[PDB]
């Protein structure tokens, strides 16, 4: 879900299209750059934080 | 022309594009000689005729909503024997069996809607083509 | 000392020309823009500081 | 045999009554019929 | 007028400055926050000419 | 003359007009012209709604307009639609040329001058100015004021590049929002507007410059009417600013001071019993109830209104997409009856 979000966020930006935008993630990685994993519960829900 | 060239209803290039004859022509015409004698006339004539979905796809249904159809006729007058429709045209020429069905869906489009709009019969149309001052009536 | 100036001078212009900003860059043009003189530390504020 | 058998069948198997007409453009052109 | 209070972190303050008084340096008004990635890149490379 | 038709929503002030212009044209259909004014996005729906009588399936004599297609006919019959038109960007080019040879002049500007997000400011701020009627000598002339200083330092390398827009256009081109002033002095020349009747309903306010279109068609058409959204709005004094109406009130209170203004006979009619909301309790306790405070409580049982929380936009629109299919499934409605709003479009565009 949130590759597909992150992918709206970053075609919004400045990697539009496939190539730009799996070039960005490629060098991002490589850079030792990562992201986080998604999340399922909302801080608000209850939950141990 | 002159007048439309400097109320800038017709730029100069429009203008000069400008065959006097094949206009003036159309005066000399019966259906012109008509239309400067009637009851009652109007040009530019803008109108919307909604048909039922039906008529133009199959499988449409009597609740779904009608199609729009919008066009502008170019002229109507009446006389003491009826409505008649005018229609001017640029069309190449210099043909008439070909011409009658090139344009013969969209003067019936016409026809049905002045018949369904006004709740007025319709008496014959004409089509006027600028290229040899030819009239043919449907 | 001079490479790291040549550094932070190009990539200012590396980012001007794509015109993006660091979160550092917010603290820096804003403090750029509410200053007017700058005299080793004594700041006069300008007219977006006022 | 389960509570929700008839309805989840019926619902699987509906289709929308005036679904032909819902690609159809409203506003035609004279040019365009 | 709780919604335009000036009640945030000191960074978004300063967006707000820039916002209003980018033509009193050389910043153009639609500028754009970087994310981490692709302003690091963006280093990268004039670091590497 | 003018009627200024006054209403809250779910009055019937739209139907109404609907079925006058239908009235009407079931009574000449080949009589003095009609002309129906709304907004661009309401204009084909009017068209749509006019059509639909069993009666006569159309119209001819009635024309949906808005401000723009009016201004398209009118100078179509009248002259002036013959000269180029220019898009916003074609502006925003011949602005950027201007900056390029007067940003030695600026007061303020010269520095942002370089920039390309500044030429469309630029742009936004002309438009604003032009549909708030002031030409580029208005904005020379332009309570002490902490900023004064500095407005008018922009307001002096605006006027600059304003004077040369206007000076460059002039006698060649014509701006995107020269149409409506360019009607409004057409407008009394016109012979369709002499004997037309005028309706103008869905707007909430106008710009002055729609103002002066609004003012002429209430001197050379033979009747229009004004149909607002407000409860009971006073020609004495603009509303308040926490009023409900505000908006439609201050319309009001200006397109009747005007009709003063030039002597009308106008005419008064109050919609107050709801028509939308005849059939549903909940719905015209909350049209009501709305700015009431305190409010009074909803006392009987909950079937038409629905709070909703969804876990992201991503539940929001997936729990809407089933609510639609129960809607149409099971509540025998059709998708044409549902409407999705949102205040902010772009943050569910593409997931819709
Ligand atoms: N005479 C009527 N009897 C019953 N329902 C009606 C009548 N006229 C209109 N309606 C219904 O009222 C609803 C809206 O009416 P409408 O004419 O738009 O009022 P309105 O004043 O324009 N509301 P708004 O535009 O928000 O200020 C529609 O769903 C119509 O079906
Ligand atoms: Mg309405």
């Amino acid at each position: 879900r949130v590759l597909y979000d992150r992918a709206r966020q970053y075609e919004s930006t400045a990697f539009r299209g496939l190539f730009r935008f799996l070039r960005f993630i490629e060098r991002m990685q490589e850079r030792g750059d990562d992201l986080g994993t998604a999340r399922g519960l909302s801080e608000q829900e209850d939950v141990v934080r | 022309v002159h007048r439309l060239y400097e109320k800038e209803l017709l730029t100069e290039e429009q203008k000069d594009a400008i065959d006097i004859e094949e206009i003036v022509q159309f005066f000399h015409t019966e259906i012109g000689g008509q239309l400067i004698g009637a009851k009652w006339k109007d040009r530019e004539i803008p109108f919307s005729l909604a048909l039922p979905a039906k008529e133009i796809y199959p499988d449409a249904h009597e609740a779904d909503e009608p199609l729009l159809v919008q066009g502008i006729i170019d002229c109507l007058y009446e006389t003491e024997d009826g409505l008649y429709l005018l229609a001017y045209k640029s069309d190449r020429i210099e043909a008439a069996p070909i011409l009658k069905k090139r344009y013969e869906t969209q003067i019936q489009l016409y026809t049905k809607a002045v018949e369904q709009i006004a709740k007025t019969k319709v008496k014959g149309c004409a089509l006027y083509f600028f290229d040899g001052g030819h009239i043919l009536t449907l | 000392v001079q490479l790291v100036i040549s550094y932070g001078k190009r990539f200012e212009a590396a980012k001007q020309e794509k015109s993006i900003i660091d979160f550092s860059d917010l603290e820096h043009y804003c403090l750029a823009i509410l200053t007017a003189e700058n005299d080793k530390g004594e700041r006069e504020p300008s007219e977006a500081a006022r | 045999s389960f509570a929700f058998d008839e309805k989840a069948r019926e619902q699987l198997s509906w289709t929308y009554p005036h679904q032909e007409v819902t690609q159809i453009r409203t506003k035609q052109s004279v040019s365009e019929i | 007028l709780l919604n335009r209070a000036s009640i945030s972190t000191l960074h978004s303050f300063c967006l707000q400055v820039l916002k209003k008084y980018y033509y009193l340096i050389d910043l153009d008004p639609g500028f754009r926050i970087a994310d981490q990635t692709e302003g690091e890149l963006i280093g990268d490379e004039v670091l590497d000419e | 003359g003018a009627e200024f038709l006054v209403g809250r929503s779910g009055s019937g002030k739209t139907k109404l007009i609907i079925n006058s212009i239908q009235d009407e044209l079931r009574r000449a259909p080949f009589g003095k012209p009609i002309i129906f004014l709304v907004p661009d996005q309401m204009t084909f729906l009017m068209e749509y709604e006019l059509a639909k009588t069993p009666d006569m399936g159309g119209m001819i004599r009635a024309q949906v307009f808005s401000f723009s297609r009016l201004a398209w006919r009118v100078l179509q019959h009248t002259g002036g639609m013959s000269r180029p038109f220019l898009t916003s960007t074609g502006v925003q080019m011949l602005l950027r040329k201007l900056i390029e040879e007067h940003k030695q002049e600026f007061k303020v500007y010269q520095k942002a001058s370089d920039k390309s997000g500044f030429t469309a400011q630029v742009e936004r701020m002309l438009t604003e100015f032009k549909r708030y009627c002031l030409e580029p000598e208005d904005i020379r002339r332009m309570s002490e004021y902490r900023g004064e200083r500095v407005l008018s330092e922009k307001l002096h390398d605006l006027s600059i590049l304003y004077q040369q827009m206007e000076k460059s256009l002039a006698d060649q081109y014509l701006h995107s929002e020269d149409y409506l002033t360019l009607l409004a002095e057409h407008i009394p020349l016109a012979e369709d507007i002499k004997g037309a009747h005028i309706y103008v309903d869905g707007f909430y306010q106008f710009t002055p410059q729609e103002f002066r279109v609004l003012e002429q068609l209430m001197v050379h058409a033979e009747h229009i009417t004004f149909s607002l959204t407000a409860d009971k709005p006073s020609y004495e004094r603009e509303p308040h600013e926490l009023e409900l109406f505000r908006m439609t009130g201050k319309t009001y209170y200006r397109l009747h001071q005007k009709a003063k203004e030039l002597n009308l006979d106008i005419t008064y009619k109050e919609l107050s019993g709801t028509e939308r909301h005849t059939k549903t309790p909940e719905l015209a306790h909350l049209e009501a109830q709305y700015e009431a405070r305190p409010a009074i409580p909803y006392a009987e049982k909950q079937e038409a209104l629905t709070v909703m929380q969804a876990a992201n936009r991503r539940a929001e629109l997936e729990g809407i997409a089933r609510e639609i299919h129960a809607l149409v499934r099971e509540k025998g409605y059709r998708y044409k009856d549902v409407a999705i709003l949102a205040r902010q479009p772009e943050d569910y565009k593409d997931m819709v």
